[PDB]
């Protein structure tokens, strides 16, 4: 078997590998989560170069883990697919042993071992991949978000952002974001989402996805005519 | 375990399974619910050596569910009647194998048909209007075979039912507690609280 | 101790190109003319036995293999390696499809698994690719006769007429002034000599030459007589009396 | 440029390691020389015995490798050990599967397949060998074959391998376009010994005394060497001729 | 030891892409080109072979398209070999799944995972990848007719027209101009050819550089037909459009 | 220089760079003696600390009732080697109901040691032992080195500065030889041979380490309070 | 066929005190109807102030007291020389007895 | 490139020597042994302030009687929890009765080393694990990736690490009380933060014989932080 | 170039520098010799004294394989010791299955092939030590010498270490003044004489002597070291030859 190790210390103390990883999710298309008072809100940007494309049929970039948990995702996507069906196993298995759906903190923290141990095992490159997990524990109403990246640290978020251009979304998620009132509705909590996405991506067209998640497994995603109609209304506020 | 019966009409799928779970001279329990849902329009009921029915039960039922999420679809009811009888037919060659029966009962949303599949722990699989496992299908088939007719509507094929759990209650020799019923059709899966 | 090279030694440089399969294709350059031209009754391979030394006795070293009765083979590049792959090519048309069927492969699929084995050598760890290229004439019941080119990468090509090695290049402009689709196989017997004589410098005679055909079943080479249906094999290898009895009507 | 450290090949095509292994094959400073008789078949090396401390008897590079097959080597004596030890057992293998003795051809072939090997294969270098393998064949008689680091292997009518090979070669070769023939047309193995060391003599222009050879002799049922008192024999009776 | 003589095939650069990767399309580029075109009726595929000889079998001959099962084939751009490791792969994981499920394979699940394969080489093993990019064309009850490309980093995508191998850029942008959503194969077909016509590099489009195949339901009631052209059909293809 | 990227190179001259430099964490280590007579064997220690916060690195490990050895290099690579004792000797008595006799306890070591040094991925182990015991031919001090060289001698020092401790017993090798059936005086002669040692620091109680094995003594070691009697 | 066990025979008893315990032992050894010595001890001093006994298949026993007296050994290696309580040492015979659960020692252990 | 378990002229590790600088990178833990007890306290340091701090987990309880801090790659802590959480467990199971902390800490080192061409590389974090036992009372350890422990009476590991320590060593004493000590970890950190230090960005835990290991709320703490900014200006 | 970075790669010469560079380590080591006699054969090296502290007698170097075989070896001590401990392994397997003690020539071959493969690969080094070894057969007494390349000759004497030379030149004498033959007891003491006339090669530290011996008359066949009133009777006859 391929043996070698190809994550190693450099004389700095840094593991280049992991850090080079980084620059593959620094790659990827952005990716942004929000969490309201009673919901989560996952939005990610699509890159427009690619016309002609067929929107049925394209994996999509918000994936279901389980009927109450998604992840989204920033960096290669052929790697992101290793990650996510590992985590839909594993959130299968804990509804067999336990007899209770994960938490989502407890499958956030499987899928960040999942990208730790591919930086100390031999014959094996980090994953180019950092995540957004969000969703609602059963029976529970608070909503939770949560990050991962190659190293395989993970922490909860009250809004994050992922991907290119991440640090300028980041930045305005940081002043109009306010700890003490988060979005109190669903329609507040998307309109941010959007807004922020606005900051980076182009056109409001067929370039920005949305996901909303609320409690007790009701997961829907948003059409380009009802993402459309949040473009339309934040732009006409704008010319004040 | 012992009793689990199905019947087939026209635009549904009926299980009824027995209710007892019995260990040497003592009825455990009276309230045993022998089925578990795989998915939204596909029921399976099971018998067996006991451990093994429950244990195979869950196991197919977390790999339709894996299914379900990964390609965000449900399987037909033929589609995963011929992914458990691959199973229970790897299984019959194994170390020890699994020694479970089955009914499945689905209603296929593609066709707009209700499907009856019968499964023994060999892995022999047959598509049915109604079926039974073990010794009750040596009462019911031929009560069927005469009462029974492909037209028949929920109301009637739950009196048909009825028809067969009076035989049962008649002429078996071990009391089985009677029977939980449950309805799988468009709408998916219920359950007859009043039997 | 033990393989430690579980790694490919053949990788993609910055340009695109595998260079191990390229520098394979340059030591098939180097080697020795081969040629094999497809008649309407026949298909003939051939080529020069290049001796080592006029002490050598080149008839014990064959250049020209028997695959299967219906199928035979030749190469030019690295007789070694050629070598190792007739040994291979001959077990996996047994146990991949012989013991499967009770029958012989058809020339397409057994040139299929010989050009998967060289493939393998191109990608997996601590080998390196196969420095031949092969031309494998043969005949089937449902394909009839057929030729084909098999390259270090695994890629095969199904030829009508076509050469390989030292002077490839002109000899294929020889076989497409003279290739028809109406060519009997004394027909392409005769091309295929004249054809190699070209590429030949020193001594041009049957003791030099190595020639092979796939043509009718021949019953007198079976060495059993009772089965109707086994008929011999259409694979035969040209004696060197046979090849100068056609030199005199050059 | 470590295309030339391992068995991968250089951009013109060649394997480095193989033709290094090639050099090494003439680093004993030895010559050796096959020929056919009718009945037998005759093999001839030099020995060298610099060192006075040296046990001369146990300075071999012919080797016994069945009851009918014997092996010379032109090569490092490790290396040729190696070989020789590998060939024995391939033959004792042979006899226990097929129920009859490896032909000296075919243990040829099998042993140039190894030697493939080592060409393909990274982590196995090549054996800085040249392998003659001397019977005489029940099916085809009289047979010399020959193997080398590349993987080559042919039949001869006759050979020879070392520093000097060419002077030997061509002696050889203008011998058997003045006889005809694929042979030494005579009768006992004794005097095809006695041309054998006649052609050496010849071709290296040296003179040699019992103890500055070494000769191995193939015949039907048994392949055997020769004693010092043996090779003495042989050359008195050139002497007086 | 042997670290000396190891590529590291499967590492980051500085920049965060996968070096081996990259390169590996770089072949691909050089490779024929291979087209897409998916219909409301039906599914197109073209392909152009690599400099032909005159020599050559072409009737014979299989190069660029291949078929995976009775619904799906694909059209290949790079190694032909290497094409053919994968496509036996994929072959036999459509007849796993029809074997379990008794029903045919979904077109997305085998090329999801024949893109898994591709992606394992990338991140361990320490092999070089597979130089092969794919065209999917096929069909299944629930999406209806799909076009989808998979590329060596296993990265994989759905298209209404697409093209692979070489001058992808100018192909693109052709499609991208006579396209539209209500087309039929018929029109696809002309498409096709059009495009691949004015892209190559040779001197004009024959029948004997070219392979062709069609994916209908133009069979009789609810059904799909796969249609590999023969020689003589795109001859006559070739003139009823007017390219020769 | 550009032999010594792995232990399976030789360099030019015939030389081991990995195993040469192995050897150089030994000298870096705190210096630590052994010496014995006809009745007993006796190890001598020197401790060291991280800062005056911390403890002190345990110098001295027990392998058997009659056997135990000091270490000086890197102390986990001294955990796996006295592991491995432990099993030896514990494999003799189990199979055998034999004590192991420190000669092959040093051939074991060695042997060990030694197929570290031939092969590709490994290591050479970079810590440097003195092994002591009583067995059935009396007392025995053997020297440890991780190029695979055991030595069997009646005194030795390895560590910074061990020079001066191997000079010094040397010299009084006559006297502390002929010293039987005294621990106390056979001690003495080790704790005077350590302090030729050392440099701006002295032997206090929480730096100390002794051990003893011998005729009618139990391989044990002695720390903190017990240990003031000797400074 | 051969029977991997046999019967040693013999008896064993412990009582326990305020402030001591005894563990007592019969010195006889016997095969069927045959004795095999009239002394060979089978109550042992393990350590720690632990007695062990192991009445049943000699061979067993043997082997078990053997396997305990070595886990004390390794006890204090592995723990700095840390005293083996009575109740440590029981949960730890209970482990070397059920690790052979499907081929038994056929012993009754008391300490 | 060179191999994994090289060693340099010098003597020493390579890849052990450059994972030491990975821990000089990471977060400030200090550590404090008293006779009423070990304090364990960290700095948590939020990259972002969107960040929710309370999901900053690097005081971690490995069992009833055994806590552990950690400072550098964080990501690497975790199977070595999980090892020491299972060492620790199995103990009580095969023996019935409390693991000591030095054989425990023993456990987790011995995975140290286990590297080479088996995991990848070396760990890139350290780890304070704090505890008490019947034999030797309350202890306090710090485990590297070269597979050493050392015995501290008070210990800091991190980017303000040899400051802390200077200061550790001017004002720990053995008769240091418990809430002496709290106060002395939060004065130390607040030293060699770089932002202010407050409830939302420190975390303060500690380990008794009484009530065992318990990491602290964000009130209590808080308090702490309050009592302590009292004393330093009542003077 | 870079040839010699890698054991198992030929130079251009058709050289393995790995194996010559081995050939270094040995050159290094202390003096040892072996002497081929009437009926059997003897065993002689140099220990160099490097401290007093060195306990007399009791670093022994000689090693005895089976019963009736005797190795000694120059070099890397070490590497030397793991060649003998697969020598017993050779010699244990071959009496199992042949019943027989291996004879000498069998067990020259059994150590040669398994030290030639230690020079077909890169992921072992070769063995850093030349051995002299031999003893007594079915067919009579036997000397063998094996280098790192796994080349090995019978000998009627044999020497290798830092002090080769001047042994090699005093043994050739013996063979020259000697052809008849050497007796058991003879070979004894001129071993000792040759061993302290090579010290002159390395005689800065002051050394011990070391000999053994397997003859058919004098030890019955089986492999002794020579101690005692013999080893005395040996050094004297030395010190008396060297003024
Ligand atoms: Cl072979
Ligand atoms: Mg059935």
């Amino acid at each position: 078997g391929y043996d070698r190790a190809l994550s190693i210390f450099s004389p700095d103390g840094h593991i280049f590998q992991v850090e080079y990883a980084l620059e593959a999710v620094k790659r990827g298309t952005c990716a942004v989560g929000v969490k309201g008072k009673n919901c989560v809100v996952l939005g990610c940007e699509r890159r427009s170069t690619l016309k002609l494309q067929d929107t049925r049929i394209t994996p999509s970039k918000v994936s279901k883990i389980d009927s109450h948990v998604v992840l989204s995702f920033s960096g290669l996507n052929a790697d992101s697919r290793i990650l996510i069906e590992k985590a839909r196993v594993e959130a299968q298995s804990h509804r067999l042993t336990l007899e209770d759906p994960v938490t989502v903190e407890y499958l956030t923290r499987y899928v960040a071992g999942v990208q730790q141990r591919y930086t100390q095992s031999g014959g094996v490159r980090p994953f180019g991949v950092s995540t957004l997990i969000a969703g609602f524990d059963p029976r529970d109403d608070e909503p939770k978000l949560y990050q991962t990246e190659p190293s395989g640290i993970y922490s909860s978020w009250s809004a994050q952002t992922i991907g290119r251009n991440s640090k300028t979304v980041r930045e305005f998620l940081e002043k109009n974001y306010d700890r003490k009132e988060p979005p109190a509705t669903v329609e507040e909590c998307v309109k941010l989402t959007v807004r922020s996405l606005l900051e980076v991506v182009q056109t409001g067209a067929k370039n920005i996805e949305i996901t909303v998640v609320k409690p007790d497994s009701d997961i829907v995603a948003l059409s380009s005519e009802e993402i459309n109609q949040y473009v339309t209304q934040i732009e006409q506020e704008k010319q004040e | 375990m012992d009793i689990i019966l199905g019947i087939r009409v026209q635009d549904s799928v009926i299980l009824a399974s027995s209710k007892a779970v019995t260990r040497g001279i003592s009825v455990l329990k009276d309230s045993d619910d022998k089925t578990r849902q795989l998915s939204p329009h596909t029921l399976m009921s099971f018998a067996g050596e006991a451990g093994d029915t429950v244990q195979f039960a869950e196991y197919i039922q977390a790999n339709i569910q894996l299914y379900s999420i990964r390609e965000d679809y449900e399987l037909s009811p033929q589609a995963v009647s011929s992914f458990v009888r691959q199973e229970l037919a790897k299984s019959i060659r194994s170390r020890r194998p699994y020694q479970v029966n089955v009914l499945i009962g689905g209603y296929d949303k593609k066709k707009n048909k209700p499907e009856l599949y019968q499964i023994d722990y060999l892995g022999t699989k047959v598509e049915l209007p109604y079926g039974a496992h073990g010794y009750s299908g040596f009462y019911t088939f031929s009560l069927l075979d005469h009462h029974y007719r492909p037209d028949m509507t929920t109301e009637e094929g739950l009196d048909l039912l009825k028809l067969c759990v009076q035989e049962l209650e008649k002429r078996m020799p071990m009391d089985f507690k009677g029977v939980i019923v449950k309805i799988v059709d468009k709408d998916g899966i219920r359950q007859v609280d009043d039997f | 101790m033990t393989d430690r090279y579980s790694f490919s030694l053949t990788t993609f440089s910055p340009s695109g190109k595998l260079g191990q399969i390229d520098y394979a294709l340059t030591a098939v350059k180097q080697g020795v003319t081969s040629l094999g031209i497809k008649a309407t009754n026949g298909v003939v391979i051939a080529t020069e036995k290049k001796s080592s030394s006029p002490l050598a006795m080149s008839e014990t070293l064959s250049k020209v293999s028997l695959l299967t009765p219906d199928i035979g083979a030749v190469y030019s590049g690295m007789g070694p390696d050629y070598r190792v792959l007739v040994d291979k090519s001959r077990k996996v048309a047994h146990t991949s499809y012989k013991r499967i069927y009770g029958e012989y492969p058809p020339t397409k699929l057994l040139v299929s698994e010989v050009a998967k084995i060289m493939q393998e050598a191109t990608q997996s760890g601590g080998v390196r690719p196969f420095g031949v290229s092969l031309l494998i004439a043969g005949h089937d019941e449902f394909n009839g006769f057929s030729l084909y080119q098999v390259d270090p990468s695994g890629s095969y090509f199904p030829w009508k007429a076509t050469a390989i090695g030292k002077g490839s290049v002109a000899a294929k402009t020889f076989l497409e002034k003279r290739w028809n689709d109406e060519l009997e196989l004394e027909d392409a017997i005769h091309i295929a000599l004249l054809t190699l004589k070209e590429s030949v410098e020193g001594e041009f005679n049957g003791d030099t030459i190595e020639l092979a055909i796939i043509g009718d079943e021949n019953p007198d080479l079976l060495g059993y007589t009772g089965i109707p249906t086994d008929k011999g094999p259409r694979f035969r290898k040209l004696t060197s009396q046979e090849i100068n009895d056609r030199l005199e009507a050059l | 440029g470590y295309d030339r450290h391992i068995t991968i090949f250089s951009p013109e095509g060649r394997l480095y390691q193989v033709e290094y292994a090639f050099k090494a094959t003439n680093q004993t400073n030895i010559n050796s020389l096959a020929v056919r008789g009718k009945d037998c078949t005759v093999v001839i090396s030099q020995k060298k015995v610099p060192d006075k401390l040296l046990d001369p008897t146990t300075v071999s590079y012919i080797f016994c490798i069945s009851r009918t097959i014997g092996m010379v080597v032109n090569g490092p004596i490790p290396d040729a050990r190696n070989a020789a030890l590998r060939a024995k057992a391939e033959a004792a293998e042979f006899r226990y599967k097929y129920g009859y003795d490896m032909p000296c051809d075919v243990l040829a072939k099998r042993m140039a397949n190894l030697s493939q090997i080592y060409t393909q294969r990274a982590y196995m270098r090549p054996l800085g060998v040249i392998l003659t393998f001397v019977s005489v064949d029940e099916e085809l008689g009289p047979s010399i074959y020959k193997t080398d680091p590349a993987g080559y292997y042919v039949g001869y009518k006759a050979t020879a391998t070392g520093p000097k090979q060419q002077e030997i070669t061509t002696n050889l070769e203008n011998h058997f376009k003045k006889s005809k023939i694929d042979h030494i047309n005579e009768e006992s193995w004794e005097k095809v010994v006695e041309f054998a060391i006649t052609h050496m003599i010849d071709a290296l222009g040296t003179e040699f005394s019992k103890n500055d050879l070494e000769v191995g002799v193939a015949t039907k049922d048994k392949f055997f060497t020769l004693s010092a008192e043996n090779i003495e024999e042989r050359l008195v009776a050139i002497a007086e001729q | 030891g042997s670290r000396r003589y190891d590529s590291r095939t499967t590492i980051f650069s500085p920049e965060g892409r996968l070096y081996q990767v990259e390169y590996a399309l770089e072949s691909i580029s050089h490779a024929g080109t291979a087209i897409g075109i998916m219909a409301s009726d039906g599914i197109v595929l073209a392909a152009e072979r690599k400099v032909t000889s005159t020599l050559l079998e072409q009737d014979t001959s299989t190069e660029k398209l291949y078929k995976l099962n009775d619904k799906i084939a694909v059209a290949v751009a790079g190694l032909t070999a290497d094409a053919e490791i994968l496509i036996n792969t994929a072959r036999i994981h459509a007849q796993n799944y029809l074997k379990t499920y008794n029903e045919d394979i979904p077109v997305e699940i085998l090329v999801r995972r024949l893109s898994d394969i591709k992606q394992g080489y990338t991140q361990h093993g320490g092999l070089r990848p597979f130089g092969v990019s794919f065209i999917y064309a096929g069909y299944d009850d629930r999406y209806g007719y799909q076009l989808y490309t998979s590329n060596p980093s296993g990265n994989y995508t759905g298209w209404k027209a697409i093209s692979v191998g070489a001058n992808t850029s100018a192909a693109q942008t052709l499609l991208q101009m006579d396209y539209k959503d209500d087309m039929k194969v018929d029109d696809a077909i002309e498409l096709a050819l059009k495009t691949l016509s004015k892209t190559t590099d040779s001197s004009a489009l024959t029948y004997d550089r070219l392979e062709f195949a069609t994916i209908r339901k133009g069979a009789n009631d609810g059904e799909v037909y796969q249609k590999i052209f023969k020689p003589q059909e795109i001859k006559d293809i070739l003139v009823k459009t007017g390219i020769t | 220089n550009n032999y010594d990227g792995d232990t399976v190179t030789f360099s030019p001259t015939g030389r081991l760079f990995q195993v040469e430099y192995a050897l150089e964490a030994i000298k870096q280590g705190s210096v630590t003696v052994g010496l014995r007579s006809n009745t007993h064997a006796v190890l001598v220690a020197l401790k060291r600390n991280a800062d005056e916060l911390s403890s002190y690195q345990k110098k001295i490990i027990k392998c058997d009732e009659h056997m135990g050895l000091s270490l000086a290099g890197l102390a986990p690579d001294a955990r796996v080697l006295s592991n491995y004792l432990r099993q030896q000797c514990n494999y003799s008595s189990l199979v055998f109901n034999r004590k192991l006799a420190v000669e092959r306890a040093g051939h074991l070591l060695c042997d060990k040691a030694q197929k570290n040094t031939q092969s590709y991925g490994g290591r050479p182990y970079g810590v440097g032992l003195l092994i002591i015991g009583y067995d059935k031919s009396g007392a025995h001090l053997l020297e440890f080195q991780p190029s695979g060289n055991v030595t069997e001698l009646y005194g030795t020092a390895i560590g910074a500065r061990s020079q001066g401790a191997k000079t010094y017993l040397e010299r009084t090798l006559d006297t502390f030889i002929k010293i039987d059936g005294n621990p106390d005086e056979l001690i003495k002669a080790g704790v005077e041979a350590i302090s030729q040692s050392l440099r701006d620091e002295s032997l206090t109680v929480d730096n100390l380490s002794i051990a003893i094995v011998g005729k009618d003594t139990p391989f044990t070691i002695y720390d903190g309070e017990a240990v003031a009697k000797y400074i | 066929q051969f029977n991997p066990y046999g019967d040693n025979g013999g008896t064993i008893l412990g009582i326990a005190g305020e402030d001591f315990a005894v563990l007592a032992g019969d010195t006889r050894n016997i095969t069927d109807y045959s004795i095999n010595s009239r002394y060979e001890p089978k109550v042992f001093d393990c350590g720690d102030n632990i007695v062990m006994s192991a009445n049943g298949f000699a061979a067993d026993g043997d082997a078990l007291v053997k396997r305990f007296k070595n886990s004390v050994k390794w006890y204090h290696f592995d723990h700095n020389d840390k005293k083996l309580s009575i109740n440590s040492a029981a949960r730890n015979i209970q482990h070397l007895l059920y690790g052979k659960r499907f081929f038994p020692y056929y012993v009754h252990t008391i300490i | 490139d060179r191999g994994v378990s090289t060693f340099s002229p010098e003597g020493r590790l390579f890849q052990v020597e450059y994972s030491l600088e990975a821990i000089k990178l990471g977060s400030t833990a200090i550590g404090i042994a008293t006779k009423e007890g070990v304090v364990l306290g960290v700095e948590k340091r939020a990259t972002s302030p969107l960040l929710e701090s309370d999901s900053i987990e690097k005081i971690v309880e490995i069992d009833r009687h055994i806590g552990c801090a950690m400072s550098g790659l964080t990501a690497d802590a975790r199977s070595m929890i999980e090892h020491a959480r299972t060492a620790a467990v199995t103990h009580n199971l095969y023996y019935d009765e409390d693991i000591n902390v030095e054989s425990l800490t023993q456990s987790v080192c011995d995975l140290a080393l286990r590297f080479g061409e088996l995991m990848s590389r070396p760990f890139g974090v350290a780890l304070l694990i704090a505890g008490h036992d019947a034999d030797d009372g309350y202890q306090l350890f710090h485990a590297e990736p070269s597979g050493t422990f050392y015995r501290y009476n008070a210990k800091a590991i991190g980017s303000g690490s040899e400051g802390a320590q200077a200061e550790l060593l001017n004002e720990w004493h053995s008769s240091l009380t418990l809430k002496e000590a709290e106060l002395l970890v939060l004065k130390i950190l607040k030293q060699v933060m770089e932002e202010k230090l407050d409830e939302n960005n420190a975390q303060l835990s500690c380990i008794t014989k009484q009530d065992g290991f318990k990491i602290y709320d964000n009130e209590k703490t808080a308090e702490l932080i309050k009592e302590l900014k009292e004393k330093e200006a009542a003077e | 170039t870079g040839y010699d970075l890698s054991n198992s790669v030929f130079s251009p010469d058709g050289r393995n520098f790995q194996v010559e560079y081995a050939v270094k380590a040995v050159e290094n080591g202390t003096t040892s010799i072996g002497i081929k006699c009437n009926d059997g054969v003897v065993f002689a090296v140099e220990k160099l004294i490097t401290s007093k502290l060195l306990v007399p007698q009791k670093n022994v170097k000689i090693q005895v394989v089976d019963r009736h075989i005797g190795c000694v070896y120059s070099g890397l001590i070490p590497d030397g010791r793991h060649l003998v401990n697969r020598g017993r392994e050779e010699a244990a397997s071959f009496k199992k299955l042949y019943k027989t003690p291996i004879p000498i020539p069998a067990f020259a071959d059994r150590l040669g092939q398994y030290v030639q493969a230690h020079t077909l690969y890169n992921s072992v080094r070769p063995f850093g030590v030349s051995t002299i070894f031999g003893g007594v057969d079915k067919n009579g007494a036997h000397l063998y010498m094996l280098e790192p390349s796994g080349s090995y000759w019978g000998y009627k004497g044999a020497a290798t270490g830092k002090g080769r030379q001047s042994a090699k030149a005093e043994l050739e004498k013996l063979v020259d003044h000697h052809p008849e033959g050497l007796s058991a007891r003879e070979a004894v003491k001129q071993a000792a004489k040759i061993i302290y006339l090579a010290h002159e090669d390395n005689k800065e530290k002051d050394f011990e002597l070391e000999i053994s011996w397997c003859s058919l008359s004098e030890t019955n066949g089986l492999h002794k070291f020579v101690k005692g009133d013999l080893l005395q009777e040996a050094i004297d006859f030395a010190q008396k030859e060297i003024n």
